């Protein structure tokens, strides 16, 4: 693709500041109208901002929710934008796409893959995972559902890996939910209940904040 | 500050069904010189929005030859021919007649199979969870359709709950149905001053609900 790409995207404590860029190569950066957007992940889009170009003294705009947090800069120099966010706040958090205007038909036509801006002031934390196994019964059927419970993380991802040596799995792998303030998440696997529990299931929880990898057999 | 409503916001679809994604702003776009600047986005989950067609009916380039735009003034219409996969994932109308760009809910084509009906499992606290001081009795609805569903918690038979977590899955490719797990946290102490936990599946193919239970003071 032509692409628009930007990066400095990460974890700020809230009250900080991001300089968050974006490169567009592309026949005639120079002319084009450069765009900010927001997409919480929590819903939809919001337009933070944008700027016109040089012919149009740079006539810089804003949605009036980040009015005076935010700067937009360019450099055609370098065919660069900018995103000055200062002085942010949780709700701030959000994917960040840089939108650049395809002047000759119409405005905010192509948008790169975006980046994550993360305000919240809680911590690194790890992982509680926790393993759930039927209780008593046994195998009530054909199949049987295992599963991990992965308790308590900062921030965003973790990546549940099943050691089920061949069997018949189906790994629901379930989104992640804000919970007193850090994340939970659970992830489920059946089995084939003439292999349960001779079998060795284990379930794998990785963190890259904080290079954690809990294993736990369910039993 | 113009709201873009669409209509409707999920949208089950055969994959050779005709689609519509109905879209409906609260003031005039008629620009007073320019001319409907009313544009729809299409966005594959993980991944940036892409650009459809632009001032109603103006496709873009690449827009395959199944994409239909039409609509006067307040009125737009989104129509996609013969539903192909390849163009399952949220449908954006936006507006930059007025600032600011405002877009809408977004609208997801989904995926059309028949009913199905879940499969229901209670899990209790492992030993491992409640020697930190917490409980969490976990239960995994898998495998249903559609995604109409609702879960009841009885602890006690004592009438719901509000610790509870619920997470769906998007849509299974594979046996194209939906996962969803409803998580109850508790305290230790409650824990173990209550009996039996229940979880109470509520769904369209059973009148009579599908309820999984388990006893704590067993296993």
């Amino acid at each position: 693709e032509v692409q628009p790409v930007e990066t400095g995207g990460g974890l700020v404590q809230p009250k900080g500041s991001l300089k968050l860029s974006c490169a567009a190569s592309g026949f005639s950066f120079n002319t084009n109208a450069m765009n900010w957007v927001r997409q919480a992940p929590g819903k939809g889009l919001e337009w933070v901002a944008r700027i016109r170009s040089k012919s149009n003294n740079y006539a810089t705009y804003y949605a009036d929710s980040v009015k005076d947090r935010f700067t937009i800069s360019r450099d055609d120099s370098q065919n660069m934008l900018y995103l000055q966010m200062n002085n942010l706040k949780t709700e701030d958090t959000a994917m960040y796409y840089c939108v650049r205007d395809q002047t000759g038909t119409a405005w905010f036509a192509y948008w790169g893959q975006g980046t994550l801006v993360t305000v919240s002031a809680a911590k690194t934390t790890p992982p509680s995972v926790y393993p759930l196994a039927p209780g008593c019964g046994d195998t009530t059927g054909s199949s049987v559902t295992l599963g991990c419970l992965v308790k308590g993380y900062f921030p965003e991802s973790v990546t549940v890996t099943w050691n089920s040596g061949s069997l018949s799995s189906s790994v629901h792998t379930f989104p992640a939910l804000l919970q007193s303030g850090l994340y939970t998440m659970s992830s489920s696997v059946t089995v084939p209940s003439s292999t349960w529990p001779s079998q060795t299931v284990t379930c794998s929880v990785a963190h890259p904040a904080s290079s954690t990898t809990v294993d736990k057999k369910l039993e | 500050d113009v709201v873009m409503t669409q209509t409707p916001l999920s949208l089950p679809v055969s994959l050779g069904d005709q689609a519509s994604i109905s879209c409906r702003s609260s003031q005039s776009l008629v620009h007073s010189n320019g001319n409907t600047y009313l544009h729809w986005y299409l966005q594959k989950p993980g991944q940036s929005p892409k650009l459809l067609i632009y001032k109603v009916s103006n496709r873009f380039s690449g827009v395959p030859d199944r994409f239909s735009g039409s609509g006067s003034g307040t009125d737009f219409t989104l129509k996609i021919s013969r539903v192909e996969a390849e163009d399952l994932g949220v449908y954006f109308c936006s507006q930059s007649t007025h600032v600011p760009l405002t877009f809408g809910a977004g609208t997801k084509l989904e995926l059309k199979r028949a009913d199905a009906a879940p499969t229901v499992s209670i899990f209790p606290p492992s030993s491992e969870q409640l020697t930190s001081g917490g409980a969490s009795v976990v239960c995994f609805l898998n495998n249903f359709y559609p995604k109409d569903i609702n879960v009841k918690w009885k602890i006690d038979g004592s009438e719901r709950q509000n610790g509870v977590l619920n997470s769906w899955t998007d849509q299974d490719s594979k046996d194209s149905t939906y996962s969803m797990s409803s998580t109850l946290t508790l305290t230790k102490d409650e824990y173990e001053r209550h009996n039996s936990y229940t979880c109470e599946a509520t769904h369209k193919t059973s009148t009579s609900p599908i309820v999984k239970s388990f006893n704590r003071n067993e296993c």
